[PDB]
RNA sequence: GGGAGAAGGUACGCUGUUGAUGGUGAUAGGUCUCCUUGAGCUUUCGACAGUCGCAGAUACCAGGCUGCUGCAACUG
RNA sequence: AAACUGAAGAGUUUGAUCAUGGCUCAGAUUGAACGCU
RNA sequence: GCAAGCGUUAAUCGGAAUUACUGGGCGUAAAGGGAGCGUAGGUGGCUCGAUAAGUCAGAUGUGAAAUCCCCGGGCUUAACCUGGGAACUGCAUCUGAUACUGUUGAGCUAGAGUAUGUGAGAGGAAGGUAGAAUUCCAGGUGUAGCGGUGAAAUGCGUAGAGAUCUGGAGGAAUACCGAUGGCGAAGGCAGCCUUCUGGCAUAAUACUGACACUGAGGCUCGAAAGCGUGGGUAGCAAACAGGAUUAGAUACCCUGGUAGUCCACGCCGUAAACGAUGUCUACUAGUCGUUGGGUCCGGACUUAGUGACGCAGCUAACGCAAUAAGUA
RNA sequence: GUUCACCACGGUGUGGUUGAUGACUGGGGUGAAGUCGUAACAAGGUAGCCGUAGGGGAACCUGCGGCUGGAUC
């Protein structure tokens, strides 16, 4: 079954830019609220609101962006998988795109992106890079 | 097989609250029984290899819910195959 | 070819053997004649090539 | 199933001490009876110590054993 | 102050092609041997 | 081109992403196990807590010297020597953090299951029976051919064949329906009927509350052929025999024909067991069929299968393309 | 000194593993202007291939089941 859901949320991500659709939705959860939140902080997507549903459920909707009609989340891949995490020091943090993009890491502070993680001093797991 | 008024029979004798049928116990009851059943057929036809992949089903189902038990409620769990023979 | 898969069996190159088995990982050895011979090579060329069999000090002929 | 007692080894007498154990059961305590204790007799196993001889299964008694191969399945 | 600097491919299967895939080569190194000097 | 050396051989790493951790592949180039169930193991939904093991940070101790690298200093330069650093990825012990993993308490329903009503089906096992047709046996009619082939011949027939009609015996398969139709995990499964029995599909309500996925070994099942024992034996037919064709013909074709094919119980465990495509998830233009449902108003929609196309994407190309070989 | 205990060498028997050799024998490969055929590639002139069984100088043939990685339809 589903055993990677911050990579189903990415693959989500990652397809809806593919087929330019307007927005991307899944069911939510705080872990997936707090790297869609990191993504809209960083600029790669419109907005992420949580609408509560019935049963105690909740429904993750991401507004997507396009710019010159091309997606603006060029790549998104995973890097820490549940099959091999991948946790590192604040000196051995991966860098995306030579630091134009972003590797999303997860410190004991939280979701935060790679060069906030080195300002802190602080190491976590790599959880994906995103450009 | 099992009639609709036997089966109904097992849930009031292993209900966990008011019409449930769901809990680990109705549950192992009723493969209990229906396994118990299927011992009669098996023994007219023990070339019956199809159905009998049915019958193996059902073992692996009972033995999954008793590991639940087992990981959930031990006392659930002893009690509960104490009056199934298990 | 998992994480699991590979921490179980492992990758596991071959090293490929001497193709000069008779000097035993030496850069010469002595030998005696033991046959000082000519013969025709392989299909495209033709010639008579000496050759000679030597009797290595490694116990090979 | 066997081959197999394959092959091949070690101990074995006597004396003293000592441990374990089966049987039978007198004397007692609670009627061809039952239960516990158990004298005497007896059984089968050990251990330790010493001792004599060339030799302790000492006499009579009591398998020799292996390798290859033909034949017939075998008991008869 | 610095210790933070680092990455080349080629030949060969075919009439020709792309891929696959082996083989070979150009580098560095040695307690070296041998040949000429 | 090197130079007091220069070549050759041996040897290690490189180039080789050619064992791919960084950093490869498995439709057809080598490569998905025949299929499944499942043990160890790996991995794993949501929410509020606790812990701080993993993880991260800090401090401390240690990580010998030499070597490597950096900044200098002495040999006339250099090799060499040398001072101080940096580094030695590590290990240990405390302290802090709690996003994630681990361990735990409580809770939730969205994954997985249960109860209840309907539905489809060559799903499996055991019995019974029906109708065509072949073969054989026995009679009636009848007479000179039948059969077979590209031609023939072997063969059958004047002891009466073949053809035709009427009876009887027996075995095997189930025309039409019949369908990129259906069911099954795969292998497979077609007359009709009864009995025993598995799974699936479907609307709603109720219930359990992560019970899940995968799975080394293991076990189970597993076409045909084949083997053992016991039955049966019509047709077909390995082997075998004959006739042809041919240079030959241990073949293809022809006439026969035994094992087998059938049944019961066991072995065997293999197939181009194939979609040459492991299983399970989620997401990604669309169009047209078709099977089993369901809900609406002859249509429309929605499901679970089964097909034909066709974008993006992928691919060496072929091609795949919601039943992916796309994105994970 | 004597004696007993422990013990090295050494001896005995019986197996296991492993190297070299061995009459003869099996397939594998290389080598020429060989001998016998023509099995495959085209529908390769009986489509080929897989499993299995029987047969045959030899490629191979035949039966049963399966596949298209079969042209012509």
């Amino acid at each position: 079954s589903m055993q990677d859901t911050v990579g189903d949320m990415l693959t989500r991500i990652r397809n809806a830019q593919m087929a330019n659709k307007v927005s991307v939705a899944m069911p939510s959860s705080k872990l997936r609220k707090s790297i869609a939140d990191l993504l809209v902080s960083e600029g790669y997507v419109a907005s992420a609101v949580v609408n509560a549903e019935e049963n105690n459920k909740a429904t993750l909707s991401i507004e997507l962006k396009y710019f010159e009609g091309k997606a603006v989340i060029e790549t998104i891949q995973r890097f820490s998988r549940p099959g091999l995490r991948q946790h590192r020091g604040k000196d051995a943090i991966p860098t995306v795109k030579q630091g134009m993009g972003v590797a999303i890491v997860s410190t004991s502070q939280g979701i935060m992106s790679d060069r906030a993680a080195r300002a802190a001093g602080i190491g976590g797991e790599v959880v994906a890079f995103v450009a | 097989m099992l009639t609709n008024s036997d089966r109904e029979q097992i849930i009031a004798q292993y209900q966990r609250g008011e019409n449930d049928t769901g809990s680990p116990e109705v549950q192992v009851a009723l493969l209990s029984a229906r396994i118990n059943d299927l011992q009669n057929h098996f023994k007219a036809h023990k070339a019956d290899h199809h159905s009998r992949r049915g019958l193996i089903r059902m073992v692996n189902t009972r033995r999954k819910l008793l590991d639940y038990l087992k990981g959930k409620d031990l006392g659930r769990y002893t009690t509960l195959i104490s009056q199934l023979g298990l | 070819a998992t994480t699991n898969q590979l921490i179980r069996k492992g990758r596991k190159t071959i090293k490929e053997k001497s193709k000069v088995p008779a000097l035993q990982a030496c850069p010469q050895r002595r030998g005696v004649c033991t046959r000082v011979y000519t013969t025709t090579p392989k299909k495209p060329n033709s010639a008579m090539r000496k050759v000679c069999r030597v009797r290595l000090t490694s116990g090979y002929e």
